C-alpha cells in the first residue's frame, strides 16, 4: 500500500503519505 | 642506471582485468589483495604506458576495488553460507537489494566484456573508466552508507542496536541527499530503493502484528522488544 | 554430431547398444574409454546416463513384448492384461521420444528427458525385471514378480505407498486396466 | 574450457574439474595456460555445482530408490519423499537456465566467464540458503510433520526469492499433510 | 607521449608530468625524444590539466571549514562542466589510435577552447575557498561572474548557477 501510493524537497511529504495508513489501521482497531 | 624487471601485459588484458574485480573476483593477478586491501600489484607495465601513470589509474580503480570487495564480502557473509533459527531479517533485505544493484552493475561490466572481447572497436582505459562514471558515483556514496551503518560499532554485540542503526543512516542520508539538487537525481534514487527495500521487514512485521494481533519477530529485531510479553496475559 | 544417436539411443538401436548379458562383463553400451574422438569422459558419463534410461526402456520394452503366446500357463490372465496395459504406456514414451527434435543440443537432450527418465526407472524398479539388472547387480537374483491376486495386490500397496508423489497416475492407470478381468 | 563448464555444472565431471567427495568439484588448479585470475572465477561457479550435485544424490538416494522395502522420519518418510519431490522441482529454473546459456553459446563461438557468472548468479544466492533447509533434516533426524515447521521457520528468510522457493516446497508437503488429514477426517 | 599526456590532462599524473603542491603537472626533464622547446608547449598545455585536478579534489572533498548543500550542489554543477571536457579528452585519443603522425599540437588546438572555460572558473573556486562563502551567497559569487562577458565562461558559469537555483527552488518551495 506504501508503494502504490509511492508510485503516483516532498521526502518528508514523501513519508507523510504513509502514517494515514497507520491512521486508518488504529481508526479501525481502536474501534 | 639498472632496469627493473616488469611483467610486460598488454593494455588490453588490463581492461579485463579490472572488469573482473568490479565484479566480484578474487585473486586476480591484477590487483593483489593482502589483507582484504585490494592493492595494484607492485610491477605491471604496458607498451603505451608509463609505470607512474599506469599505477596512478590502476590505484584509482583498486580504490574502488575495496569497495566492492567489502561490500561483496558482506553479501557473502549474509547470504546464508555463514545460530540456529536466527534470521536477523533486516541485514538479509539490505543485502538482497544491493544483491539487486550489484546485479544490474554486473550486466553493465559484462556488455563492456563483450564489446572487448570480438570486435575492431577500440576500447582502452581512459574510455572505459569515463564510460563507468556514472557507477563510480554510486559506488562511493554506497560505501559510505553501509561504511557508517554496520561499521560504526566494529564489536556491534546487539542486534536491535544494529537495526535502528542502519534504519536510521538511511532515514538520515536520504535528508542529507534530497536538497543536493535536481542536476542528477541518481544518487537520491539510489539511496531511497536502499530505504524502501530495508524497511519492508519492519513493516511487514507491523501489518502482521496489525490486524492478525500477534508480535512476530526473531533475534530481537524490532524496536518495542516484547521482553515482558510471555507471563503477562496470565494475569488479566 | 553424435547426439543424432543418442536421440535413437532412447530407443532400441545398435551405435549404442544392449548387449542381453551379465551387466558389464558381456552386457554393454557403447562408450568410448581413454582415447576418444573429441569426448572427454564427461560427455561420456552424460552419455552413461542416457545409457541407463536406454537399458531400462529395453529391457522393459522386451518385459511387457512377450506376449500371452496363448499358451501363458505359468502368468495369469490379469498379468497378461497387466502386459497389455504396460505397453500402452511404452507406445506413449516411444512416442515422446519420436517427438524430440532430431536438430537438438547435446546437454539439452539430456536435461529435456530428465523426468521421464527418473519416471521410466521407477516404473522399471515397479517390475522385477526392471529392478533386476539395475547395472549395480547381475541378472542372477531374477527376482520372482507376483501373479494373479497377489500381484493385484501388491500394486494395489504401492499404490497406497506412492500415492502423493509425482509417479501415481500411471500406477492409478495400470490398476484401472488390471482389476477388468 | 567453455562447453566443459556446462558439463560440470549439470552435474558430470571432467578431468579438467575434478569432483572428490571431500571437496566436491575442484579445479586441479594448476595449468600453465591459464593465468590465476580466472581460476578463483571458476572456483566460484564450482560451488554452485558442487551443490547441484549433492541435491541429486541426496534426492535420488531418498525418492524411487526402492518400492518403500528401517523405517523413521529421519530415514524414510511420506513427509520426506514430499520434500525431495519439491527440491527437484524448485531446482527446475536452474536446469532451464543452463539451458538457455547453451542456446545462446550456440549462437556465439565466443564468450567470456563473467557472462556465465551473470546469468548464474542469482542461484549463486539462492542454492545456499537451501543447503541449511535439508542440512538441519539430516542433521537432527527431523521425524514427520517437524519439517513443516522446519522449513516454515526459514520461511521468514529475508531474502524474497528463497522465501518464495521455499515456499513451494511448504505448498507441496502440505499436500501430503492435507491427504492424510482427508482420509482420517 | 601521446597517451601520458591524454592521460595526465585527466586526473592521472604520471612520471612525465611529476605533481607538486607549490604547482601541479609540471614535466621538467630533458628529453631526447621530445624537442627542446616542445615542454614550453607541454607547459602551457598543463596549466589545463593542473587546473582539472584541482576542480576534481574540490568536487572530491565536498559531495569548521567550508560546509553545506550549496557546495553539494555547485560541485554537481561542476561535474557537468567538465562532462565535455571528458569527451573530448576521449575523442583525441580515438584519433591518436589511428593517425600516427599526428602531433602535440592538434591536442593543443583541440583542447585550446577549454583554456577560457577553465581559468576564470578557477577565480570563481578561489574565491568560495579564500573567503568562506558557504551558505546562501555562493549565488552571488556565481551571479557576479556570470555576467561575465567572455561567451565560454559566461554560459559555463550559467550552467553551474542554474543548478544552484534549482537548490533554491525546492528549499523556497518547501517553505512557500
Amino acid at each position: 500500500v506504501h508503494d502504490p501510493l509511492l508510485a503516483i524537497t516532498f521526502e518528508l511529504t514523501l513519508r507523510s503519505c504513509l502514517y494515514p495508513h497507520i491512521d486508518k489501521q488504529y481508526l479501525d482497531c481502536c474501534g | 642506471y639498472v632496469p627493473d624487471d616488469r611483467v610486460l601485459v598488454t593494455e588490453t588484458q588490463v581492461i579485463r582485468e579490472t572488469l573482473w574485480l568490479l565484479s566480484g573476483v578474487k585473486k586476480l593477478f591484477i590487483f593483489q589483495l593482502i589483507d582484504g586491501k585490494v592493492t595494484v600489484r607492485n610491477n605491471i607495465i604496458v607498451t603505451h604506458l608509463t609505470h607512474s601513470c599506469l599505477r596512478s589509474v590502476l590505484e584509482q580503480i583498486a580504490a574502488y576495488g575495496q569497495v566492492v570487495f567489502r561490500l561483496q564480502e558482506f553479501i557473502d557473509e549474509v547470504m546464508g553460507h555463514s545460530s540456529t533459527e536466527a534470521p536477523f531479517r533486516t541485514y538479509q533485505a539490505f543485502m538482497w537489494a544491493l544483491y539487486k544493484y550489484f546485479i544490474s552493475f554486473k550486466e553493465e561490466l559484462a556488455e563492456i566484456e563483450k564489446c572487448i572481447i570480438n570486435n575492431d572497436t577500440t576500447i582502452t582505459l581512459a574510455i572505459v573508466v569515463d564510460k563507468l562514471a556514472p557507477r563510480l558515483s554510486q559506488l562511493k556514496v554506497l560505501h559510505k552508507v553501509f561504511s557508517t551503518g554496520v561499521a560504526e560499532v566494529p564489536p556491534d554485540t546487539r542486534n536491535v542496536v544494529r537495526a535502528s542503526h542502519l534504519l536510521n543512516t538511511l532515514y538520515k542520508a536520504i535528508l542529507e541527499y534530497d536538497n543536493v539538487g535536481e542536476a542528477s537525481e541518481q544518487t537520491v534514487s539510489l539511496l531511497f530503493s536502499l530505504w524502501v527495500e530495508t524497511v519492508r521487514p519492519y513493516l511487514q512485521t507491523v501489518d502482521e502484528w496489525i490486524v492478525h494481533g500477534h508480535l512476530w519477530d526473531g533475534a530481537r529485531e524490532f524496536i518495542i522488544q516484547r521482553n515482558k510479553n510471555v507471563p503477562v496475559n496470565h494475569r488479566d | 554430431e553424435l547426439v543424432k544417436d543418442v536421440l535413437n539411443v532412447l530407443i532400441g538401436v545398435v551405435s549404442a547398444t544392449f548387449s542381453l548379458c551379465q551387466p558389464a562383463q558381456a552386457f554393454v553400451v557403447k562408450r568410448g574409454v581413454h582415447v576418444s574422438g573429441a569426448s572427454p569422459e564427461s560427455i561420456s558419463s552424460l552419455l552413461s546416463e542416457v545409457a541407463e534410461y536406454g537399458t531400462c526402456y529395453t529391457r522393459l520394452s522386451h518385459f511387457s513384448l512377450q506376449p500371452v503366446l496363448d499358451s501363458l500357463y505359468s502368468k495369469g490372465l490379469v498379468f497378461q492384461a497387466f502386459t497389455s496395459g504396460l505397453r500402452r504406456y511404452l507406445q506413449y514414451y516411444r512416442a515422446c521420444v519420436l517427438s524430440t527434435p532430431p536438430t537438438l543440443s547435446l546437454l539439452t537432450i539430456g536435461f529435456l528427458f530428465k523426468k521421464l527418465g527418473r519416471q521410466l526407472r521407477y516404473l522399471a524398479e515397479l517390475c522385477g525385471v526392471g529392478a533386476v539388472l539395475p547395472g549395480t547387480c547381475g541378472g542372477g537374483p531374477r527376482a520372482a514378480f507376483p501373479t494373479g491376486v497377489k500381484l493385484l495386490s501388491y500394486l494395489y500397496q504401492e499404490a497406497l505407498h506412492n500415492c502423493s508423489n509425482e509417479h501415481y497416475p500411471v500406477l492409478l492407470s495400470l490398476l484401472k486396466t488390471s482389476c477388468e478381468p | 574450457m567453455i562447453h566443459e563448464l556446462l558439463l560440470a555444472l549439470s552435474g558430470y565431471p571432467g578431468s579438467i574439474f575434478t569432483w572428490n567427495k571431500r571437496s566436491g568439484l575442484q579445479v586441479s588448479q594448476d595449468f600453465p595456460f591459464l593465468h590465476p585470475s580466472e581460476t578463483s572465477v571458476l572456483n566460484r561457479l564450482c560451488r554452485l555445482g558442487t551443490d547441484y550435485i549433492r541435491f541429486t544424490e541426496f534426492i535420488e538416494q531418498y525418492t524411487g530408490h526402492v518400492q518403500q522395502q528401517q523405517g523413521q522420519g529421519g530415514l524414510h518418510g511420506i513427509y520426506l519423499r514430499a520434500f525431495c519431490t519439491g527440491l527437484d522441482s524448485v531446482l527446475q529454473p536452474y536446469r532451464q537456465a543452463l539451458l538457455d546459456l547453451e542456446q545462446e553459446f550456440l549462437g556465439d563461438p565466443h564468450l567470456s566467464i563473467s557472462h556465465v557468472n551473470y546469468f548464474l548468479d542469482q542461484f549463486q544466492l539462492l542454492f545456499p540458503s537451501v543447503m541449511v533447509v535439508v542440512e538441519q533434516i539430516k542433521s537432527q533426524k527431523i521425524h514427520g510433520c517437524q519439517i513443516l515447521e522446519t522449513v516454515y521457520k526459514h520461511s521468514c528468510g529475508g531474502l524474497p526469492p528463497v522465501r518464495s522457493a521455499l515456499e513451494k516446497i511448504l505448498a507441496v508437503c502440505h499436500g501430503v499433510m492435507y491427504k492424510q488429514l482427508s482420509a482420517w477426517m
